[PDB]
Order: structure tokens, then C-alpha cells, then sequence
DNA sequence: CCCTGGAGAATCCCGGTGCCGAGGCCGCTCAATTGGTCGTAGACAGCTCTAGCACCGCTTAAACGCACGTACGCGCTGTCCCCCGCGTTTTAACCGCCAAGGGGATTACTCCCTAGTCTCCAGGCACGTGTCAGATATATACATCCTGTGCA
DNA sequence: GCACAGGATGTATATATCTGACACGTGCCTGGAGACTAGGGAGTAATCCCCTTGGCGGTTAAAACGCGGGGGACAGCGCGTACGTGCGTTTAAGCGGTGCTAGAGCTGTCTACGACCAATTGAGCGGCCTCGGCACCGGGATTCTCCAGGGC
């Protein structure tokens, strides 16, 4: 067989079934969502890398991710994303 | 012996692959080291944004009396929200069309 | 016989094409134009169908946005017809 | 065996003996080829001694060469009048005015160069440095030498950039903070020996090193008047709102950048902040007094003073505190006067003259501590109230002796209001350390 | 070959303009629009061909087109 | 009777003068006050390096100059000589702000 | 008990200053409503830039805003500034 | 017997610091490995661009009748040149000013 | 003693003395030149990094640098700089 | 000068089709677990320079308020011309189908190029220091603008 | 109603002083060059098969073209308003100071805790194959619009 390909399709489908239990998605819409997720990941990761370089630090951390989120997303989305990420990190720290 | 493997995504109560995100951060040449919390934070942010956009797109799809999300629904959801229009201002969606908007001077009088 | 005023058919077409979501240029002429433009940089260039489709999508999106800016400039000039001067002003303000 | 009598070239009476001894001191100081500080403070005037030195040079020596005197704009006219009255032979020229007047003056008098003494101000010197630098200078006089106490300042650099063969500094308070400014002054006087910035090992060496190029007298040779001062420090506790804001700021919307500066006025009055005021009606009644311990004590003290000799003076270092005190005084039906930085010269002088009338109905006079012009003859007053103390004990003493002018013939009493267990105590301790340094170095 | 720029016909330009939201179109708009399309396409295709030549390939991919658009600030979601 | 220039020559002379010079055309202390006032909302107890405010003033003046150029182009497009808020709004709308 | 406000800070961007900026832009005649609009535009621009700068400063664990932070903010906005570092 | 330490800038005939460029590439997190000829190529490109800008700025300095280059001369050189204007289209040069340009309609007639 | 800062000022001065012998430069102009060189280096290096990631390699080469130059620089500058870089690499390889 | 009345366009409820998304299986590779180490960043301590807050002083340039005249923005009108709506003929897009082969994607192999380490040494940087390039001022010399006047 | 003189204004040009930054010299130290070794990434050859290109024929929608007409573009005219220009006045900017104290950068140490690397491994995820529901296409009946003509 040919080379396997990686995509966020399974997790996008899971979150879709979670938010709207009785709604499907098309292949083109899934490709759009996959490109969207890759692009957002690229933006956040690049901004965090630049932050670490600016502050003369050699590691990317939760502080860098949070600061990149506040720099890139506008306003209310930034607030919600910060709260959700902090919730996830607190739960991961408490459960490990 | 070793305990049954517990996914870090399940530990954080997420649904996006934190392990895959950590690998992508390590292979992406962003920095030399990656902390433990950065993959979890990034996966949560990605999941939140995906949930927001998919919720708006699903509402738009139900407004058109369909059950499948299509690029038209995605474009409607993105362009009819200020925050998402700012985030995706310079993005083109394949077969998304345009928002219906006619300047009022052109309307018959 | 029956006949329409000069401008109602245009408004109906505006609604139709702002409600539709497909492409609006002919695929074979666009493909031939793309190959002709690519003639100047290399010989015996081959293309994927997806490449031509993506080029057509981007070209149409750019042209639609340009026409929206042109219409805004024309309305600013207290006109309903759009003109080459309107297109040139839009390009100049954009930075092209 | 020196200039023991009043000169023959000085007019309008003879110089007094305690002045003519300083005159012979200056005369011998030139022949000895060293430059020193005249620190006799307010006697009968260092202006007459300096004019006598210049006149002695020009008459007895054949050196009428270019001389410059650097005085503040407030004393420029007084110096010109003294030149015209006492020793009229010297042809002093005053350079002050806008750009057109400066250019006209230089091209019409300064470049022709018929003058002998040029009296100018600090600002005019900074503006006309380029054309003042050309002339060779035989005598440079800087009245109020404490202006150049700090090195690496524009005036301090420019003044020594000139070509001067003699130097002289006049100051009544040479020492104000520490010995580095004294070293700066001595470096200006003669850079060749004080090149380095650095009671048997000390004290005596300082005295005998400073004696050769410094002199100071005490305003007690004649006396016969000017009763001494009584200094009382009143410790007043913080009020409820003062205490709450004090704790709040100490543990810390309001902007609080400079912590010491924010604790200070807060010890004074919480109304200098935002949100500590009562309701929007802004009713001025008993809110000002009750919320400040100093205000309560002041409301207790003032009626006693007005039942007594009265004519009280108030010194404060914040114009907003002045505003609050003014509002309280106008609410309590006390007629007052205000001297402040923003008060123009005409209103300054008119208020001073009105208060100085022997039969005056005005009771309270409020002055900002440093906003004086180093003159201000408020000799008709009796009580000096120091609402807050400066870091400079010499600034405090100058504000204190502002009421100790020669026209004052009654005992004057000073009240310092201090809040116990605050930063006011640290202010007082620092001022006491600086004052003991001043006394041990100069007076002893 | 040649004479392929004129394959972008007047009706297609009118359809694009109607989707833009205009009602009356001047007669000289068509040549201007063809020139604008030509310059835009030339830039994008130049970048895509550069990417393809670095890849050492004879075939232009949708990936190459997407990368060119992204480096021109005109991101395209829907192809990868 | 007194000599007066016509309405528009002094404007052209000023245009040439300010298109020749390079200094800053906003008062530094008012600009610094404005920057501090704006920053106060985002955070309290902030200190500014003097270079930061200078860079902010440079960027702000460049932005305003470019905006005014595009506004003048729009006004000339409308067959006018005066610039108006509608022209400024059109320029910002085209640029995407 | 004495309070007296002076003026808005944004009124410090004066009418002659805006006129000078317009002259550099190349404008001849100016309408009287331009000044309020320009003050609003400057306010929005500064708010965005200062938000980015203060975000950088807070990440750096500091309370002083630096020229480097301003440069990084402008570079994120897409208005690269040369000469300040 | 160690040969004379001869620098790679002189080896390539450049005037820019090839060694510093190589160190910056290695520390900058662009890829895990760097070729030998890449820093030489990059230094050559940087030198050409600097030389072009400096030549144009010196010509502008001669036009203004001065022997020193200032940011005004740099801005004058960067504008009036199509290639450099495209390259630095969104760059602000501090205390650089604007080109003299008056629209034809505004001129008196 | 103050710390050490790295600047391209020496090499900029060398290029200036080579191309315009009897000329000078001010501190602000030198700072602008430093920022310009840093910006160009950053753009070219980032483009080469993305190229290496796209083609699935872990080595930045002169080929990657040349492709990044052709992608960034506009036309005549691109070709002149490519010729210069080829000459420099030829000199480096041939004799040293 | 708004109120019928027809054409034409769009919308809504039904029915047959197909094809693509959702579901269920198989195999693999990649993440999770456990163990060990190191090196980076958090913490601390000492120094040196900048910034904030409350003032003071002086100087003077710039903002402000005002009055007046004059271009100019804006509305109204007339003309024409050109763009639009519609019908007819022509042309090639499009869809389906087929055939052939270039080249993209993959695998195995081996080399050669780069990372890493050690050692030595000279280029680059901070610090002083003097002198000249340019900013400023003044004083002519010329280019521009505006107005009045004279004339055909 | 047009074209020139001159007067006032502004702007350029030449030259003299002076000062504050730039260009150069010096000491030294830290990063770069010379030499070597090890290992895996990338170049090279060969194979497969898939995706590209060429070609043909039939339908039919879309394009090209022509005609007739009404609406919009544009030039012109007049006016009442709002802005440019110059002037006298006020105000706050600008510069130069005080007095203290914290903040930040740099240097120099220390230590421990978190991140990297390795071997093992089983569970997760990607590819594949199949089938029913959703979307689509086609059709008939119905509402809503727009335009023309007239008695409102
Ligand atoms: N005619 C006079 N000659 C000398 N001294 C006088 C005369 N009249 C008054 N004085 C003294 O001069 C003092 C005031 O002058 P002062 O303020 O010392 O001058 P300055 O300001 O120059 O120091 C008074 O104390 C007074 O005793």
C-alpha cells in the first residue's frame, strides 16, 4: 500500500458529534477543517517560537502558548480559549 | 509488568491528539525543548476553535434545512461572526460563495 | 410585448449569483490560459487537475473582492456604473 | 596692615567693620592666588562686598578687564541698582531680553566692548554661551552658588568651559545634602587640587582644608533684636480613612507608582487621592477636618493663635494641600493670602505688600516651601507653621528665617506636624542627619 | 499557441461582477479585468513553478499552488 | 489694501515645506500623555522607556500620512479638492480596517 | 476640596498638528469634521499596538514597556519599523 | 605545524561574516543541519543587497550635496526604485519622510 | 565594562567604503542598515526552513537559499543576487 | 398618480435515483511506560543606570479665538449616447470513452557530508579621543504672486 | 476683457563660527578556524502504476451579434456656505533643576527538577470494502414581483 496520511478528521468528527449529535459533514468540509486546524497550529506554534527566541529561552511552555493565543485570537475568543486551556492543563496536572 | 496505557488526551479530558501535537512540536523546529503542558494547552485551544466554528456552521446548515456541513455553510458561519471574520480575514474557502449584500443606492426607488 | 426595465434583470442576476456557490469561468479556456502563462517559465510543464481548479478558485475570489471595492468607489463617486478609473483606484489603495 | 577702612571709592555711606574685614579677606585672597567661598549668609549683603572687590580691582589695579556676575533674574535688578548706588564708577551692563534685544545688545555694547562688568542671569548665560566664550574673563562671580552644587549639569559644564583667570562663589548654605556637592563646588573653584571625588582623622582635617578657600560668619555679631525661635514637633495620629488608605497602599482604579510619594500626601490628607471623597454634592463641612489629624490639630491651634498675637504663616510643599487648606480657611471665615508657583510676579508682590501693612486684616498667609524668591519680607508675622518638612533642613531653615527678617522684632515660634510611625519620621531622621552634617562641617 | 486571454469572455466577467454586487458595467472594463487577471496569474504561476523546479518535478501540484498563495498572503482552504 | 495671498498658495508652500522636512509634527508631551492614558486600561502601574514612545510616534505619524495620501486620492476621484470623513472611511474600508 | 480637570488627552492632537500631517500627505483643503475622525483613527491604532506591546511585556515578566516590544508589536501588525533595534 | 587561520569570507571573496552567518543559522532553529555553501550564498546575497542600497543612497547624498548618508537619503533611495520599493513596501524608516508629490489637479491654473 | 552586542556595522562600512569611497554614514542610518540586514536574513532563512519542511529534508543547502532568493526578491534583483551567490559558492568550492 | 390586471419568475409539495458518507474489519507503527541522566532555569546577591511623582523657575513658540472674503461643494437642468434587455444564429464546452506512456512515488544501497570535540589564535568589540561636516546665522540676489492700469 | 510693471514676498545662494558626533587607534578576549572521527541523511539506480495527455463524436448550453430605446453620465449654471489667511492673545510646551526609590539589565553561583534518550509494547489510527439515507433531479401547482394603462 501507499504511504499513510495524517489528519485531524477523526477528532473533528468526534467534536462534531459532540456539539451537534444529528449532523454530518462532507469530504470537502472536512478538508477545509483539516487545513484550518493545521493553519491555526502553525500560527500559534510560530508565534510561541518567536516569543521563546525573543526572551532568550530554549523551551516552549504553557506560558508561551497562552501569550501566543492572546496575541493571535481577538478578544472574547482569546478569553474563552485561555480559560479552556488553563482548565485542561489544571486537570492534566491534577490527574497525573 | 506495566499498567494499562492511559492516553494523555483522556487524562486531560480532551479529544484532540496531545501525543501527536507533542510530536509535531518536536519535529517542527520551533524550539529545542517542549514542555509538558504546551501540547495539552494547544490541543484544548484547537478543540475549542473547532467546536465554535462547527457549532455556527451546523446552525447555518439547519437554517437551510440540511444535515450535511458544506463549504457554503462554513463560509456563512465564518463571515457572519466578527471574531471568526477577523481570524480568517485573508482566507479563501473553496466553493464558499459570498454573503448576499446589495448597496442600498442600487435598490429600485 | 412584455419587456423589463433596464436594471431589474441585473438585480435578479445579482441575487442568483450571490446565492450560488459554483465557478463562473469556463474550465477549458481557463486551463489554456494557465498553460500559456506557464509557457514563459518552463517547457513541457504538466499540471494536475486540482492545480487548475485551485488557481481558478483563487482567481475568482480575487476578482470578486476587486469588484466589490470597485463598486464602493463608484458609489462614492455618485455613480452606478463602474469604470476603469474605479478599478485603478481600488488597486492603488490596496497597494498593487 | 590691610584694607582696614571703608574705601574712598565707595559712595552712600561707609562700609561697616564686619563687612570691611570680609573685604580685606577678599583682597588678600586675590594676592594669595587662591579662590574661595564667601559664606557669611544674610548679613548686610554680600552684594556690597563683591562690588567692593570689583571696584578695588578696577581702581587700585589696572585690570578693568571683562568681568561677569551670574545672578538670578529675581536679583538682577537689585544688583544693577547696587552697582549704580554704591560704586557708580563701574559701568555695569545688563543683558536680559528676547532674541532681538540680545542681538542688539551684543552688537551695540558687548562687541564694541566699552563695558567692564557684565551682569547676566543663568538662562541668558546658557543662551549666549557661544558669544560669552569668546571674551577672556578676568573675574567670574556666581551668586547663589548652590545652583551649581551638582556636576554633570549644563550650567556647571558651561560655566567652567569659559576662559576665566579668577573665580568666586557666593552662597549662604554651601552644604545642603552631602560632601559630593561640596567637592563639586571646590572642583569648580580650583580643579587642579580637588581632582579626586574622594575627631582627629576627620573633623579637624576637614576644617583646616576648608578654611583656606572658605569663610563664613554668623548673624549674631550685632543682634540687639531678632528674638530666637521655639521649635515644637507635634506628633498627630492618623485618622480612620488615613489609616485605611495607609494600610491599603502599603499592601498594594488608583495609580500608585512612587510609594514614598504616595504614602506622604496620604499622611497629609486622603482627599488628594481619588475615591476617598464623600458624595458627589461635595459638601465642604467638617469632612476636611475630621479625616485628617493635622487638620484637627490645626483647627484647634488657629483659634488660640488668633486669640493671641496671631498673624500666622503656613508653609507646605504641595499645592493641592494648599488648595485643601484654602477651602477649609474660606469655609471657616478666615481671610487668607496665597503665594504659589503659578502665582505671577505682580500678584506675588501685591499680596506680600498687602500682608506686610502694619494694620492688616488678613490673618493667614500660605506659601509653598521652595516657591520663594529668596526675599519676601514677611516680618509682620509671628507664628510659622510647617505643615510638612522637606528633605532639606536648609530649605526648611530658609523658610523658617523667612519670618526671621530684620524687620521682625518679636519672638517667632515654629510648629512641625509629624505623623508618628510613618514615613514622615524617616523624612525627619534624614533631615536631622543632614543638619548635623551641616553643623559639624560648617558651623563648628 | 496564443489568443487564449480572450477566452475570458464578456459574459463571464459580467457574472463575476454581478456576484461582486455591481449593476451597470462600462464597456472598457473587460480589457482592464483581463489585464488584472493576467498579472495575478503570472505572479502566482511564477511562484508555483519555482516550487515545482525546486522539487525537481515536471508536474505542478495543488500543494505548490497552495504554498504560493500562502506566501502571497492569499491562503486557500480546501485542497490541503 | 494689505497684501494677501490667494486661498491656496500658502497651502501649497506648506505642502512643499513638510514634504521636504523629516521631523515630527505632533507635540511629544501630549502624545506621551495619550499613550499613558491608553495603556492604563490594558494594565495599571506601567512604565515607558522614552524610546518606546518615540517609536510609537514615528509609526503613528507614518500611518496617518499614508491614510491622508489615500484619502486625498479618493477625494480627487470624487472630483473634489477637499478631503472628508466619507473619503477617510472609504480608504479604511478598501484597506480592510 | 478643590478639583479642576483640564482637557481630554486625545484633544492634545491639535488641529494645526492634524493640518501639518495632512500637508505632508499632500492635501490642500480640509473639512472641519476631519479632526474628530482622525482622533478616533489614531485612538484605534494606538490601542491595538499598545495591546500587543503590553502582552509582550507581561510575558517577559516586567512592568516596563520597551522599544523592542513596540517593534515586535508593529511587526505583528505588519508595519515593520527600522532604526529602533 | 598549523596552517595560517584563513577566514571563509576571504576564501569566498566576500566582505560579510560567513562564520557569524553559519552560527546564526545553526542557533536560529530553521533546520537541524546546515550545508557548507548555504552561509556563503546567504552572505553573498546580503552583500549585494547592501551594496545596491548604499550606492543609491550615496547618489541621493550627492544630489543633496552632502558627504554623509542619513535616513532621509536612505528613504529617498528606497523609494524611486521599483525593486526596493516592492521589497520594502511595508517598512517604515524612522525620520525618513515622504517623496515630494503633488497631484496635478491641486496645482494652480 | 558593558556587554557585547553583535552588529553588521563593520561589514556595512566596508561595503560603503568599497562602493562610495569618500562618503560617510550616521548612527541612525547604520542602525537602519542593521535592521534591514537582519530582516532580509530572517525572511530568507524562514523561507528556506519552510522549503526544507515541504520537501521533507533536514538540511539547509545553497539550493534552498537560491530558491528562497528567487521566491522573495522581485526579478532583476533576484537574478543578479543569484549570479552573485553562484560566483561566491564557486570561489569557495573551487580553491578552498 | 395611485389602483387593477396580466405575464413571468420564484417557491412549495411529491416521487424516483444514485452515490457518497457512516460503519465495521485488519494490520501496523507510534505513543505510552519505565528507567537514567544532565543541563536549564528558578532563585539569590551585588552593582549601575533609568523612570516616576510632586514641585520650581524661565522662555518663547505654538495654539487659540476672530473677523472677512472667495473659491467651491452641491443641487437642478438639459442633452445624448451608450449600455441593457431580447431574439437569432453559431460555436465550442462538456461529457463520455478510449489508448498510450511519462513520470511520481517507493525501495535498496552506499557514500560523503555534516555534527561534535579539542585546541589555538586573531578578528571584533568597548573605550578614548581629536577634528571636520553640518547646523545656524546673516546678508544679498533672484524667482513668484498679485494687483492695478492701460489699451483695443 | 486681456496683457504688462512693479512691489512685496518668499526662497535660494555664499560665507563665517562652532560643536558634537564620527572615524580611528588600542588592548584583549571570546568566538571562529584547523584537524580529526562517527554516523546517518541524501544521492543514485531500478521498478511500478497511476495519472496525465491526446484524440473523437454528439448535445446543447453558452457566446456572439444585431436592434431598438430609455436611463444614466456629464457639462453647465447659480448660490449660500465653509474654509483659508492674517492678526492679536493666551497658554502650555520645552528646557533645566530637586529628591528619593524601585525596576531592569548584567554578572556570577547553585541547585534541583523537568525534559531528553532508549527499549518494549500494545493499543490507536489509517486504509479498505460495503450498504442504506440524504441530496439531487424532474414535475406540477401555487404565490409573489413588476410593468403598463387608466380613472382615479
Ligand atoms: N546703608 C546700609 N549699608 C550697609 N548695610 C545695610 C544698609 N542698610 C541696611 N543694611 C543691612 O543690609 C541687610 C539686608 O541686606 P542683605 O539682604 O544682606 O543683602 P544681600 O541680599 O546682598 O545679602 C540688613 O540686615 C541691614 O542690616
Amino acid at each position: 500500500r501507499k504511504t499513510r496520511k495524517e489528519s485531524y478528521a477523526i477528532y473533528v468528527y468526534k467534536v462534531l458529534k459532540q456539539v451537534h449529535p444529528d449532523t454530518g459533514i462532507s469530504s470537502k468540509a472536512m478538508s477545509i477543517m483539516n487545513s484550518f486546524v493545521n493553519d491555526v497550529f502553525e500560527r500559534i506554534a510560530g508565534e510561541a517560537s518567536r516569543l521563546a527566541h525573543y526572551n532568550k529561552r530554549s523551551t516552549i511552555t504553557s506560558r508561551e502558548i497562552q501569550t501566543a493565543v492572546r496575541l493571535l485570537l481577538p478578544g472574547e475568543l482569546a478569553k474563552h480559549a485561555v480559560s479552556e486551556g488553563t482548565k485542561a492543563v489544571t486537570k492534566y496536572t491534577s490527574a497525573k | 509488568t506495566r499498567a494499562k496505557a492511559k492516553t494523555r488526551s483522556s487524562r486531560a479530558g480532551l479529544q484532540f491528539p496531545v501525543g501527536r501535537v507533542h510530536r509535531l512540536l518536536r519535529k517542527g523546529n520551533y524550539a529545542e525543548r517542549v514542555g509538558a503542558g504546551a501540547p495539552v494547552y494547544l490541543a484544548a485551544v484547537l478543540e475549542y476553535l473547532t467546536a465554535e466554528i462547527l457549532e455556527l456552521a451546523g446552525n447555518a446548515a439547519r437554517d437551510n434545512k440540511k444535515t450535511r456541513i458544506i463549504p457554503r455553510h462554513l463560509q456563512l458561519a465564518v463571515r457572519n461572526d466578527e471574531e471568526l471574520n477577523k481570524l480568517l480575514g485573508r482566507v479563501t474557502i473553496a466553493q464558499g460563495g459570498v454573503l448576499p449584500n446589495i448597496q442600498s443606492v442600487l435598490l429600485p426607488k | 410585448p412584455h419587456r423589463y426595465r433596464p436594471g431589474t434583470v441585473a438585480l435578479r442576476e445579482i441575487r442568483r449569483y450571490q446565492k450560488s456557490t459554483e465557478l463562473l469561468i469556463r474550465k477549458l479556456p481557463f486551463q489554456r490560459l494557465v498553460r500559456e502563462i506557464a509557457q514563459d517559465f518552463k517547457t513541457d510543464l504538466r499540471f494536475q487537475s486540482s492545480a487548475v481548479m485551485a488557481l481558478q478558485e483563487a482567481s475568482e475570489a480575487y476578482l470578486v473582492g476587486l469588484f466589490e471595492d470597485t463598486n464602493l468607489c463608484a458609489i462614492h463617486a455618485k455613480r452606478v456604473t463602474i469604470m476603469p478609473k474605479d478599478i485603478q483606484l481600488a488597486r492603488r489603495i490596496r497597494g498593487e | 596692615t590691610r584694607f582696614e577702612d571703608s574705601p574712598s571709592y565707595v559712595k552712600w555711606g561707609k562700609l561697616r567693620d564686619y563687612q570691611v574685614r570680609g573685604l580685606n579677606w577678599l583682597i588678600s585672597l586675590y594676592e594669595n592666588g587662591i579662590n574661595g567661598i564667601l559664606a557669611d549668609e544674610m548679613g548686610l549683603g554680600k552684594t556690597l562686598q563683591t562690588i567692593s572687590l570689583l571696584g578695588y580691582m578696577k581702581h587700585y589695579r589696572n585690570i578693568p578687564g571683562p568681568h561677569m556676575v551670574l545672578v538670578p533674574k529675581s536679583t538682577l535688578h537689585n544688583w544693577m541698582s547696587e552697582f549704580k548706588r554704591w560704586v557708580p564708577t563701574l559701568r555695569s551692563v545688563c543683558l536680559i531680553g528676547d532674541k532681538e534685544q540680545r542681538a542688539a545688545f551684543v552688537r551695540d555694547v558687548l562687541l564694541p566692548g566699552e563695558w567692564d562688568v557684565c551682569v547676566t542671569s543663568y538662562e541668558m548665560l546658557i543662551k549666549e554661551k557661544s558669544v560669552f566664550k569668546k571674551f577672556n574673563w578676568r573675574y567670574l562671580v556666581i551668586d547663589e552658588a548652590h545652583r551649581i552644587k551638582n556636576e554633570k549639569s549644563k550650567l556647571s559644564e558651561i560655566v567652567r568651559e569659559f576662559k576665566t583667570t579668577n573665580r568666586l562663589l557666593l552662597t549662604g548654605t554651601p552644604l545642603q545634602n552631602n560632601l559630593h556637592e561640596l567637592w563639586s563646588l571646590l572642583n569648580f573653584l580650583l580643579p587642579d587640587v580637588f581632582n579626586s571625588a574622594d575627631d582627629q582623622k576627620l573633623v579637624e582635617r576637614l576644617h583646616m582644608v576648608l578654611r583656606p578657600f572658605l569663610l563664613r560668619r554668623i548673624k549674631a555679631d550685632v543682634e540687639k533684636s531678632l528674638p530666637p525661635k521655639k521649635e515644637v514637633k507635634i506628633y498627630v495620629g492618623l485618622s480612620k480613612m488615613q489609616r485605611e488608605w495607609y494600610t491599603r497602599i502599603l499592601m498594594k482604579k488608583m495609580r500608585l507608582l512612587n510609594i514614598l510619594m504616595q504614602l506622604r500626601k496620604c499622611c497629609n490628607h486622603p482627599y488628594l487621592f481619588d475615591g476617598a471623597e464623600p458624595g458627589p454634592p461635595y459638601t465642604t463641612d467638617m469632612h476636611l477636618v475630621t479625616n485628617s489629624g493635622k487638620m484637627v490639630v490645626l483647627d484647634k491651634l488657629l483659634p488660640k493663635l488668633k486669640e493671641q498675637g496671631s498673624r500666622v504663616l503656613i508653609f507646605s510643599q504641595m499645592t493641592r494641600v494648599l488648595d485643601i487648606l484654602e477651602d477649609y480657611c474660606m469655609w471657616r471665615n478666615y481671610e487668607y493670602c496665597r503665594l504659589d508657583g503659578q502665582t505671577p510676579h505682580d500678584e506675588r508682590q501685591d499680596s506680600i505688600n498687602a500682608y506686610n501693612e502694619p494694620n492688616s486684616t488678613k490673618f493667614v498667609f500660605m506659601l509653598s516651601t521652595r516657591a520663594g524668591g529668596l526675599g519676601i519680607n514677611l516680618a509682620t508675622a509671628d507664628v510659622v507653621i510647617l505643615y510638612d518638612s522637606d528633605w532639606n533642613p536648609q530649605v526648611d531653615l530658609q523658610a523658617m528665617d523667612r519670618a526671621h527678617r530684620i524687620g521682625q522684632t518679636k519672638t517667632v515660634r515654629v510648629f512641625r506636624f509629624i505623623t508618628d510611625n510613618t514615613v514622615e519620621e524617616r523624612i525627619v531622621e534624614r533631615a536631622e542627619m543632614k543638619l548635623r552634617l551641616d553643623s559639624i562641617v560648617i558651623q563648628q | 499557441l496564443r489568443d487564449n486571454i480572450q477566452g475570458i469572455t464578456k459574459p463571464a466577467i459580467r457574472r463575476l461582477a454581478r456576484r461582486g454586487g455591481v449593476k451597470r458595467i462600462s464597456g472598457l472594463i473587460y480589457e482592464e479585468t483581463r489585464g488584472v487577471l493576467k498579472v495575478f496569474l503570472e505572479n502566482v504561476i511564477r511562484d508555483a513553478v519555482t516550487y515545482t523546479e525546486h522539487a525537481k518535478r515536471k508536474t505542478v501540484t495543488a500543494m505548490d499552488v497552495v504554498y504560493a498563495l500562502k506566501r502571497q498572503g492569499r491562503t486557500l482552504y480546501g485542497f490541503g
